[PDB]
DNA sequence: TTACCTC
DNA sequence: CCCAACTTGGATGATTTCTTCCAGTCCTGGTAA
RNA sequence: CCAAGAAAAGGACUGGAAGAAAUCAUCCAAGUUGGGGACUAUUUUCUGCCGUAUAGGCAG
């Protein structure tokens, strides 16, 4: 959300800021196997004309199809709701996502994939029309402190899934040699949860619940 | 083989028959010309920012009666079961849920960047660009650190 | 020697005489809907059996 | 320039 | 438009389920003296 | 400023041989569809002539 915001900010003179970010899942396919590393390591440093493979890792990968709904805010009283800004919104879009490669919809079937709304009623009405086999992902309420508590929560619900949420610090930020930029801190991964909601459930819940609960933020 | 390209700027290119275009040589009229026009779009896209450019490349193959097709291969462990394939091929999931044969992104990529015929002042065939000049067919390296190249 | 023979026979029959073609080998059914005695047929190029 | 080890 | 739609007695018996011999590799580690 | 930034799994194949599902076996009994009714309306095709002529051709 942020790399996208910085790219747009370098294009438009006005301050632009992203309060929240929403996630929708239309397609999810698991890919088997693992990648082969490039031979970037010489077998011996000198007097050898043989190239070796650095090593092999065991990971998991998938292909996605997804939509995003970003809550965009402009601080200045006078805004720029123009075609120029729609072009700049297409240019600022990053090519990288979750370690994989991100592309727009194919050119031969192109429609306006980058629209802007200033009305909750029009936007919600269009979103209620999404195919029934997709998923909205919502934040959860439950507080879990162990895997055993997670086991029970998952046994009871069918919509609940564990997710990675961020990091927990091991020390206060300090200056340390080798840091890419400014202060450095160690942390451990934070495991939390989320809910998977069907398009049919929000058609009934209403725009009120969707715009209150359906958007994620940091802190 | 026929090749067709569309871009985000509205241009279209068409090669009526790709089977004869060499690395070294001069292309037929109304082909050499399209190479010049395409070069201009790309030369700009590569160096000038704030231009969105996107291309869509299709081709068609006229084939034999039941010709064999060669898609990308997966990297695997040897199964211990003897009920699992030793040579497994790559597929992509279609919007309707069926699977289809495909070629992996980095396999397309390695082909597009095969342009280095700058080594040893003798062009030969071009290499995939690599910091050490790796030559996969001969299992060696053409810009060994010992040469200063 | 590529030797072929073609054998045909004719049967003069009764008014509605019963005919005995080969049977299929089957297991005891328990659906009460499938025949207990099933006969062997071929399919013609036009779809008739 | 040489070898030493995970159910 | 308008009114109806059916009870009953019943659903198998015999014995058998095969064989021969095979199961490929190769490049892809840190660490110490 | 997306567990950050870069990555070619490739090559070769020959599962073949033989074969017999049969014997019998019975769906029956009665039964009532039935009473009423405007396709012509604000629509166009009417009047003379040639000709033995309900033939066949022409002026309004």
């Amino acid at each position: 959300c942020h790399d996208y915001e910085r790219r747009l900010q370098s294009l438009i003179g006005q301050s632009v800021y992203f309060r929240g970010l929403a996630w929708y899942l239309g397609r999810y396919s698991l890919v088997t196997g693992k990648h082969l590393p490039e031979p970037s390591k010489s077998a011996d440093p000198k007097s050898v004309s043989a190239i070796r493979r650095p090593g092999l890792l065991d990971g998991r990968y998938c292909d996605l199809g997804m939509d995003l709904i970003i809550e965009v805010h402009i601080p200045t009283g006078g805004s720029l709701p123009f075609t120029t800004c729609l072009d700049l919104l297409r240019v600022a879009l990053p090519a990288r996502f979750a370690g994989g490669c991100l592309h727009p919809p194919s050119l031969y079937e192109e429609y306006n994939w980058c629209t802007v709304y200033q009305d909750k009623s029009t936007l919600f009405t269009v979103l209620s029309r999404l195919p029934r086999y997709g998923c909205w992902i919502y934040p959860s309420d439950a507080d879990l402190r162990s895997f055993e508590e997670l086991s029970e929560a998952l046994a009871l619900d069918r919509r609940l899934r564990p997710v990675a949420t961020g990091f927990v610090f091991l020390e206060e930020p300090v200056e340390r040699a080798g840091s890419i930029e400014g202060q450095h801190v160690y942390a451990e991964s934070a495991i939390g949860t989320a809910l998977c909601i069907n398009p049919v459930e929000m058609r009934l819940a209403g725009k009120k619940r969707f715009f209150g609960a359906g958007f994620w933020q940091l802190n | 083989t026929k090749i067709e390209i569309k871009t985000s700027l509205g241009s279209t290119y068409h090669i009526p028959d790709a089977r004869r275009l060499s690395w070294s040589g001069d292309w037929p009229e109304l082909e050499q010309k399209q190479l010049e026009q395409l070069t201009s779009e790309m030369a700009k896209a590569l160096s000038q920012p704030d231009i969105f450019w996107f291309a869509d490349v299709t081709a068609s193959l006229k084939t034999g009666f039941c010709q064999e097709i060669f898609p990308s291969q997966k990297f695997t462990e040897r199964p211990d079961d003897h009920s699992v394939a030793s040579r497994q091929l790559a597929t992509v999931e279609c919007s309707d849920g069926q699977l289809a044969a495909c070629i992996n992104p980095q396999k397309i990529g390695a082909a597009l960047q095969k342009i280095d015929d700058w080594w040893a002042n003798d062009a030969d065939l071009p290499l995939r660009v690599h910091e050490y000049g790796a030559n996969h067919e001969a299992l060696t390296a053409l810009r060994h650190p010992a040469t200063g190249q």
